[PDB]
């Protein structure tokens, strides 16, 4: 829903934060 | 919430003709950053989940036949089926995927207009297994007919019945574009056993057909 | 393909919590977005909410207070809990795989690309009851020019739904399984019929396979011709 204006950060999928 | 409204609610066209379904929103679905409209079209056939047809208003999903296309922008969108096929009969829905909460249109039923087809009419006495338990269900089957609209009446020893039957009708068939219908008359065992002639009368237009059986014969 | 399969209880009693699971094959629940939808005749399709690949949940305000959506990455499953249910929560429930669009460093969803088969949920205080199955027997004589109709009458079950197959799925041509009706007794009934060659009645077995998942009951009924 782009108009919500709360996009998720482009870490898709979550990966090992290392 | 964004309100989605479809028009018409139902349509019927002959095989191979064009069918169009309109969907309007009360807020533009155009996202300026991507210059796309966040509008989706699905179809749903009985016993099945909705299936994706078109997204971003006009992009066809893989595997969908070419005759399906979407158009429009802002608040006014259209699904076109350029040449309606028998397998396309379904309920079609639009959905905005633009602003939460996500919302759907109320659906448009798409049907085929075909030639009149008279039903094959069958009548089933109650089973002996059922009668053992005090109730008799008598079933009248109208198989593979068109149009859907039919008057089905029950007579018991020529007495017109009222209040003791229920009907059920199928969706339009995906191959021959017909309907089928059952009517079930529910009687007590004692009532069933004191009458002889059981008849189902089907009327469409200028024709009535009565199918009957004699209990115990 | 991607395949989603919902599991649910069939019936739930008023004021209980509904729990559903969505089993996912051909895609990872760690990716993109996963919605729950429900459908009724009166209200149509209603989006309940989704969960994103970050764990962010987004619920319909019509339900926010009562809904939880979660994922189990180990089992590759999505779940839904809905508390304090009432009759208004009776519906077919679907899980969906929703695709992502990420214009530049951030993502949102844009489509419900694949839906599960659905699970039918009835909220009722009544008692679950499996069906009685009676034959709709073909007469050994045809009075329709060599075609015969036969079937099974599936009576007095609660709640919906019942599914019917014939000969374990080997017979599909000419089958009509009707929508159930609610009888004046408050129990459902339906029939399933098929037309066949009358010449087959002596040698071909016809069995209707009736499944009533809510009561954990299956019924297989051989429908024999009448003399």
């Amino acid at each position: 829903q782009p108009a919500d204006g709360n996009p998720d950060p482009n870490a898709n999928p979550n990966v090992d934060p290392n | 919430d964004i309100v989605m409204t479809q028009s018409p609610e139902s349509l019927a066209v002959s095989l191979g003709e064009r069918a169009t379904i309109n969907c309007k929103s009360n807020q533009s679905l155009l996202y300026s950053s991507t210059n796309k409209n966040y509008l989706v079209w699905y179809l749903q056939k009985p016993g099945q989940p909705p299936k994706l047809l078109i997204y971003w208003a006009s992009t066809r999903e893989s595997g969908v036949p070419d005759r399906f296309s979407g158009s429009g922008s802002g608040t006014d969108f259209t699904l076109t089926i350029s040449s309606l096929q028998a397998e396309d009969v379904a309920v079609y829905y639009c959905q905005q995927y633009y602003l939460s909460p996500l919302t759907f249109g109320g659906g448009t039923t798409v049907e085929i207009k075909r030639t009149v087809a008279a039903p094959s009419v069958f009548i089933f006495p109650p089973s002996d297994e059922q009668l053992k338990s005090g109730t008799a269900s008598v079933v009248c089957l109208l198989n593979n007919f068109y149009p859907r609209e039919a008057k089905v009446q029950w007579k018991v020893d020529n007495a017109l019945q009222s209040g003791n039957s229920q009907e059920s009708v199928t969706e339009q068939d995906s191959k021959d574009s017909t309907y089928s219908l059952s009517s079930t008359l529910t009687l007590s065992k004692a009532d069933y056993e004191k009458h002889k002639v059981y008849a189902c009368e089907v009327t469409q237009g200028t024709t009535s057909v009565t199918k009957s059986f004699n209990r115990g014969e | 393909k991607v395949q989603l399969q919902e599991s649910g209880p069939g019936q739930v009693k008023p004021s209980e919590t509904l729990s559903l699971t969505c089993s996912v094959s051909g895609a990872s629940v760690t990716v993109d977005y996963w919605s729950w939808i429900r459908q009724t005749p009166e209200r149509g399709l209603e989006w309940i909410g989704y969960i994103s690949y970050t764990g962010r949940t987004n619920y319909n305000p019509s339900l926010k207070s009562r809904v939880t959506i979660s994922t189990d990455t180990a089992k590759n499953q999505v779940s839904l809990k809905l508390s304090s249910v009432t009759a208004a929560d009776t519906a077919v429930y679907y899980c969906t795989r929703d695709r992502s669009e990420c214009p530049d460093g951030s993502c949102f969803a844009y489509v419900m690309a694949v839906w599960g088969h659905g699970t039918t949920v009835t909220v009722s205080s009544a008692s679950t009851k499996g069906p009685s199955v009676f034959p709709l027997a073909p007469s050994s004589k045809s009075t329709s020019g060599g075609t015969a109709a036969l079937g099974c009458l599936v009576k007095d079950y609660f709640p919906e739904p019942v599914t019917v197959s014939w000969n374990s799925g080997a017979l599909t041509s000419g089958v009509h399984t009707f929508p159930a009706v609610l009888q004046s007794s408050g129990l459902y009934s339906l029939s399933s019929v098929v037309t066949v060659p009358s010449s087959s009645l002596g040698t071909q077995t016809y069995i209707c396979n009736v499944n009533h998942k809510p009561s954990n009951t299956k019924v297989d009924k051989k429908v024999e011709p009448k003399s």
